């Protein structure tokens, strides 16, 4: 209906609106742009699913997401991505991983105080019943 | 695999 069409567009709005808040945060630059094949040719043998906060505009943008839970898929897949690709003890692993936790756990504060439950919950009904 | 240093 035209009411759950109303739903998903303050979804996206919503969506727009935290990433763009991760995206402006300095910490968070290196998760702004996909991993560049030509300059790191190696990722793609190790990460299966890249993502980043530009990909994920593209999807709130492309109605890919129906729920929060779903758009928090991608920000785990991130954080975990980058977790798996930067694994070592040397300090710029270590750096590159406590702001891939950083972004997740900034991500989920965020959508903790702002994110209506009920919103969510309506949401994920629209969804289960397409 | 790593980009750190």
């Amino acid at each position: 209906s035209m009411q759950e069409e109303d739903t998903f567009r303050e979804l996206r709005i919503f969506l727009r609106n935290v990433t763009h808040r991760l995206a402006i945060d300095k910490r968070f630059r290196v998760f702004t742009k996909p991993v560049d094949p030509d300059e790191v040719p190696d990722y793609v043998t190790v990460i299966k699913q890249p993502m980043d906060l530009s990909s994920v505009i593209s999807k709130i943008d492309l109605h890919k997401y129906l729920t929060v839970k779903d758009y928090l898929r991608d920000i785990d897949l991130i954080c975990s991505n980058a977790l798996e690709y930067n694994p070592d003890r040397d300090p710029g692993d270590r750096l590159i991983r406590h702001r891939a936790c950083a972004l997740r756990d900034t991500a989920y504060a965020i959508i903790k105080e702002e994110l209506d439950e009920d919103f969510e919950q309506l949401c994920e009904e629209i969804q289960e019943s397409r | 695999r790593g980009k750190g240093g």
